[PDB]
């Protein structure tokens, strides 16, 4: 999971 | 403020290909010079400008069989159908002309672009 | 010896979401506490172990309406349906418990994992 | 396009  | 799962789109496409390989919920047969290919209308539309136009048509959206132009090569179509469900294109010296022609007909702009580039490199 | 188009899976999913937003070729209604959500069976199966099990069942595969357990929160479902079609999860302090419970019921393992991690960080 |  990432900060888009 | 959403978070994003990097591999989600790839995992969805991998599962859609697993459904295709097991013939689960396929809702159309594409006929290419008597060869038949089963697929999901939504995936075909998502990858091709031609299928997008066909299945948004109020009459054609209900067809279970679509016949492609007789000039379309079944191998070129098979390679492109595999690309649609995997992101992988089996582009070879022996098939590049048939693949580019099929991608131009199917309106798959990114495939047409790589074929043009690979052909230009060989001249 | 294939070549691969990096953005293909993301572009397919983006187009599938465009079809969902315009209600094109949606073939199922998911009912959650009287709220109704239209979707594509194939995308639901590709994202959820529960929908995969439902639509591979010889009787349920033909249903146009699926009713979820009354304990399922419609907002939690809406957030997860958006995630399925975009890879983006709108996870907030106010919805994390409903999102985790819905993801556990839908069998969306990666969502359950991030919810567990975010909850553990807050304690 | 890349070599996978
Ligand atoms: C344009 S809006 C839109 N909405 C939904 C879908 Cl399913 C869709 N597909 C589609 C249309 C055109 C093209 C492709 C896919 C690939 C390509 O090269 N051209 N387009
Ligand atoms: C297992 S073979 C397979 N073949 C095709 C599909 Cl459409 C599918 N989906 C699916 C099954 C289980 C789970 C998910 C999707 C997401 C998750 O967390 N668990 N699985
Ligand atoms: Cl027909
Ligand atoms: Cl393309
Ligand atoms: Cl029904
Ligand atoms: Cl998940």
């Amino acid at each position: 999971w990432v900060i888009p | 403020s959403c978070i994003q799962f990097t591999r989600h789109a790839s995992d969805v496409l991998l599962n859609l290909n697993r459904l295709r390989s097991r013939d689960i919920l396929t809702d159309v047969v594409i006929v290419v010079s008597r060869e038949q290919f089963r697929a999901h209308k939504t995936v075909l539309m998502a990858c091709s400008g031609l299928f997008y136009s066909i299945f948004t048509d109020q009459l054609k959206c209900n067809l279970s069989v679509i016949n492609l132009d007789p000039e379309i090569n079944p191998e070129g179509f098979c390679i492109l159908l595999d690309f649609m469900y995997t992101s992988r294109l089996n582009l070879r010296e022996g098939n590049i002309m048939a693949v580019m022609a099929t991608a131009m007909y199917l309106q798959m702009e990114h495939v047409v672009d790589t074929c043009r580039k690979f052909i230009k490199a060989s001249e």
